[PDB]
RNA sequence: CGGGGAAACCCAGGUGGAGGCCUGUAGCGAUGCUGACGUGCAAAUCGCUCGUAUGAUUUGGGUAUCGGAGCGAAAGACUCA
RNA sequence: CACGAGUUGUUCGGAAACUGAGCACAACGUUAUAUCGUUUUGUUAGGAAAGUGAAGGAACUGAAAAGGGGCAACAGAGAACCUGGGAUUAUAUUCCAAAAAGAAAUUGCAUGUGGG
RNA sequence: CCAACUGCAGACCGUACUCAUCACCGCAUCAGGUCCCCAAGCAUAGAAUGCUCUGGUACAUAGAGAAAGGUACACUCAGGGAAGUCGGCAAAAUAGAUGCGUAAGUUCGCAAGAAGCAUUGGCUCUGAGGGCAAAAAUUGCCAACUCAGAACUGCUUACGGCGGGGAAUCCAACUGUAUAAUUAAAACAUAGGUUUGU
RNA sequence: CGGGUAAACGGCGGGAGUAACUAUGACUCUCUUAAGGUAGCCAAAUGCCUCGUCUUCCAAUUAGAGACGCGCAUGAAUGGA
RNA sequence: CUGUACUGAACCAACGGGAUCCGGAGUCUUGUUUCGAGACACUGCCAGAUGGGGAGUUUGGCUG
RNA sequence: GUGGUAAUGCGGCCAGGUAACAAAUCAAUCCUCCCACGGUGAGCUUUCUUUUCACCAUAAUCCACCUUGGGCCUUUUUACUCUCGCGUUGUUCGGAGCGGGGGCUCAAGAUUGAAAAAUGCAUUGUGAGUUCUGCGUUAAAGCAAAAACCUGGGGU
RNA sequence: CAGAGGUGAAAUUCUUAGACCGCACCAAGACGAACUACAGCGAAGGCAUUCUUCAAGGAUACCUUCCUCAAUCAAGAACCAA
């Protein structure tokens, strides 16, 4: 055999991110002293699109805490963030859309996005367009906040983790039919080299386990073990179940 | 005179992509090329530039919201919730 | 449009008439210059009768 | 913009130039003649015919990924006859 | 084929002197083996990588400044000249000689006139 | 002090020629391949195609010259009209523009140039479509072509260039892609649908 | 060992009687599987027999089309229509 | 712990004391840069299962 | 430093700007072609032909300063009272200030002159092309960056 | 701790891997018992917890206004349990 395509992509090679026109990583502010003990006041200077990302981005201008200088932050914009808006980040910031607060300072039932999994993460949860987290409860003894992730799983993080109030902008994107191969081409142009997709049974047996036959068919079960080595782990990887899901959709992921 | 019976802006596609995909696409296509009301400045002048980027011709405000409409209903519910919670 | 502009500048028609004929000219009501002029004359005749 | 309509809306005529839209150059291909040639002009070319020709388009230069390997809209195709 | 010639620039192209997709010296780590890896998501390296504006009594001393040194475009960025010639065998926005055929623009230093 | 003169000085490398039916690659002066700029007149929709001023060229082994049999970016053919053939292969055919007209089916977009019918020459005229200036609804001057309509008069139907059409069945939705050198397809891709891991 | 899962790989029955003439069989008995092929579709690019049978197309049809289905060996995202 | 509950400016202190320092700008350090885990889950060795992802090899003979 | 009610006119560090950016439409700069008129030369001339063909050119760089389009100021602002007005070929615009009057400014061009006739070869008007420039829709596609340079905010 | 469930009686099913049962909780989705009636509201279809909020609708009261503006219907339009 030869190297399976899914294992070739791990080399990097021609399958890396198309990042040339990207504006940079979108992050919350550094969790500095001013944000730990008070608040920092910022101004939204621009709302911008970036190739490969559904959500809008906001350039927010803050004053440097220690130098005479300006600091430009690039954030994933919540829906409703407008140019000229004041953004408050910190322990003492008010509860309003776009403001960044620690999770322990945010009332239960509030909708939040750009959520730090770890304090100082600068935001790793609920960033795709239209996504958000829901704060379920606080544990003032352990100092931990329980929240519902977009996937449906419930996770607990330290109450010192910061969140942005609101939902990520750009929601509703996946509702519009693409209709055309060319539209998929332009969609993946700004992301990576992963399209079009060739089915494994259309390949030859040399380069894929599903290849070959005088009919196009998988000649063995497509559910494969979690312990399958790379090159064999293709198909339905460690599937708990298959077939059309009937009734309640179970929350995916690990337990 | 009305130039198509049912296909409005979708008439650029001819006969080429199925009636139902065309129709579902058409709702959002019409939404994303429409002029939306600007709460600032009180005009119907918000136009989407790129997905999620809405810019007002009148007051030159730029607003992040909605892939194909200016504000998703989830946004309005969240805003009302946040106002109620802040007032609590 | 050049005809309507010249007629407005010479005070042959007032602002209301200019605006109406402008929107009708954009709407393919007059086939040529003489058609527009004859419509203007008809307007002026009815105006004189009313006056 | 003209006509109907209680209203919702309907019937015209102009404007405007959308489209992996059509005819058709250059370009990019290569369907048929199972034509020419078949010690060739040519270790794959020639003629007529033919596909497409605003797009998932064509192209220069630069740059990245290779031999138990690379790359592949997948033909075991291509990686200096 | 033999002999003898011919390509002239402050401004044209490049380089001095930009960044790009990228490359990989140093540094560090790895490897029996460096002929391996990391090396632009603001950016090397457990990482002390800045060597000089000033002053102050002519070259000696030193503040603040975070993230070493390079390379990669002869179609991107950039770049002060252009007509006439009776001027060649062959070069020319490159040659022409005080009436420079002539007309300019632009650098770097110096000299005067004048300043408010 | 430095903003107009003025004085002196403006270093390096490239620069011929070619860029192709003879200068590069293809063993070669090979009908193959090779990126960029400038791009005239008439016909015409025109970078189609045909001819032409400027520039370029007469370089491709030639002379003589109706054998058969060939090849052709060469034709024609009485009567019949696919009877030929595996198969209408090849060839013939259709043709521009304008007006009229246009079925089943249909995702209402199309199908459609569906199908069909008619007309276009040449001359001599008429009408319509404008711009500038000093009941200006008029007074002068003037330019660019088009479209329509008449009378007269012709056809040997006469350059180039330029769809044949219809009724159905199988398959693939469609545009794409693809075995460089025997396979372009019903194969691949595709949007759409579903599943899995996280 | 015990559960789950088919838009996982895949799979998806026979013989032995029956209706006032003949038929064929709604009905019934039985042997039986994990389940016994449902909605559809067909001598289909899937039918051996086979040039199947009927209709239509022609002067004449191993061809074409429309039907029929005892389907060697059709059939539902191995996606059916 | 000097600000709040749809686009401003902010740097190289003044000022006050003691002979240039001092405070303005608190002081301290059984010391960890900070945060979250934490002696388990991360490093090496040993052991078992799984493992066409991959390697090597084989896939008798007679024979109208 | 300084003038104008103003738009704006004139003599270390920090923050912006130029560089710097996909398309179409409609006008278009040079330039190319054509036509009209007028010069200069040539060609045809059995017969016609007020004819046919050629040519009639103005570089960079400067000074002064008659339109097009954009932005803006000031002033009138009962501007939109129940058919508001302005404007594009075109999808508009206006009390968040339309239109009119008078100005400020930028970008393209004009015009005057210096260069320049001392050069070149043996002329001053129109119509068609032409993207320099001006006018600042596909997108789940929104279409590089830096040097260098420019200006301000603070301070000397 | 040895059964539970279910039925006319059973069996399918759950259960010493602790079912059923017991107490206090947690989560999610429905629904709003008794009061509930020959009661109320709504054009009809329909509509029962509380509080806060939006527009409505009817009746009654009136020495308010007004002055025939109405009744009912092809066409057309809006609502409509499951
Ligand atoms: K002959
Ligand atoms: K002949
Ligand atoms: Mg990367
Ligand atoms: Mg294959
Ligand atoms: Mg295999
Ligand atoms: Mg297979
Ligand atoms: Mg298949
Ligand atoms: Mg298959
Ligand atoms: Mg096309
Ligand atoms: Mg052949
Ligand atoms: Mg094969
Ligand atoms: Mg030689
Ligand atoms: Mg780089
Ligand atoms: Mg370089
Ligand atoms: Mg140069
Ligand atoms: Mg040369
Ligand atoms: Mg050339
Ligand atoms: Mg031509
Ligand atoms: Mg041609
Ligand atoms: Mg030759
Ligand atoms: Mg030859
Ligand atoms: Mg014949
Ligand atoms: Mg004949
Ligand atoms: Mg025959
Ligand atoms: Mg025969
Ligand atoms: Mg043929
Ligand atoms: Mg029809
Ligand atoms: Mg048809
Ligand atoms: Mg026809
Ligand atoms: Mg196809
Ligand atoms: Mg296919
Ligand atoms: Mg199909
Ligand atoms: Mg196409
Ligand atoms: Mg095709
Ligand atoms: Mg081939
Ligand atoms: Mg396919
Ligand atoms: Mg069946
Ligand atoms: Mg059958
Ligand atoms: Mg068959
Ligand atoms: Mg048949
Ligand atoms: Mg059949
Ligand atoms: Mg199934
Ligand atoms: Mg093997
Ligand atoms: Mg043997
Ligand atoms: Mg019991
Ligand atoms: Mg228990
Ligand atoms: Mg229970
Ligand atoms: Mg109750
Ligand atoms: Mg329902
Ligand atoms: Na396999
Ligand atoms: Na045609
Ligand atoms: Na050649
Ligand atoms: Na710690
Ligand atoms: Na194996």
């Amino acid at each position: 055999g030869k190297t399976v395509l899914s294992c070739r992509k791990g080399n990097g090679s021609v399958y890396q991110v198309h990042g040339h026109k990207r504006l940079g990583p979108a992050k919350l502010r550094i969790l500095d002293y001013a944000e730990r003990h008070g608040y920092m006041r910022g101004v939204v200077k621009s709302i911008e699109h970036e190739a490969g990302r559904g959500a809008a981005l906001a350039r927010v201008e803050f004053r440097h805490p220690y130098k005479f200088r300006r600091v430009k932050e690039l954030m994933v914009a919540p829906e409703g963030m407008f140019t000229g808006q004041s953004v408050f980040c910190g322990q003492k910031a008010p509860l309003a859309i776009g403001n960044v607060l620690p999770l322990g300072q945010i009332t239960e039932g509030c909708i939040v996005c750009n959520v730090e999994a770890k304090p100082g993460d600068r935001g790793t949860l609920a960033r795709a367009s239209g996504d958000y987290c829901i704060i379920i409860s606080h544990n003032h003894e352990t100092g931990r906040t329980r929240l519902k992730l977009p996937s449906g799983q419930k996770k607990s993080v330290p109450s010192t983790s910061r969140a942005m109030i609101g939902i990520i902008s750009g929601g509703g994107r996946i509702e519009k039919p693409v209709l055309k191969a060319g539209n998929s081409f332009y969609r993946f142009r700004g992301k990576r080299n992963c399209w079009p997709k060739v089915r494994g049974v259309a390949r030859n047996p040399v380069e894929h386990p599903h290849g070959g036959g005088n009919h196009q068919h998988i000649g063995h079960p497509s559910t494969v073990s979690r312990h399958s080595p790379p090159g064999q782990k293709v198909g339905l990887i460690a599937a708990r179940r298959t077939g059309r899901i009937r009734g309640g959709k179970a929350v995916k992921g690990a337990w | 005179a009305k130039r198509t019976v049912k296909m409005g802006v979708m008439g650029r596609y001819g006969t080429r992509y199925g009636a139902n995909p065309r129709k579902r696409a058409k709702k959002l296509e019409v939404s994303q090329h429409a002029k939306h009301f600007c709460s600032f400045c009180g005009k119907f002048a918000f136009r989407r530039k790129a997905v999620g980027i809405w810019r007002c011709d009148g007051c030159s405000k730029t607003v992040a919201g909605g892939a194909y409409t200016l504000s998703t209903p989830n946004n309005s519910t969240v805003r009302s919730t946040v106002r109620r919670l802040r007032e609590l | 449009r050049r005809l309507l502009r010249k007629y407005r500048a010479d005070k042959k028609i007032d602002r209301h008439v200019y605006r109406d004929l402008y929107m009708r000219a954009k709407g393919n009501v007059f086939r040529n210059k003489r058609n527009l002029v004859e419509h203007i004359h008809k307007i002026k005749n009815e105006k004189k009768k009313e006056r």
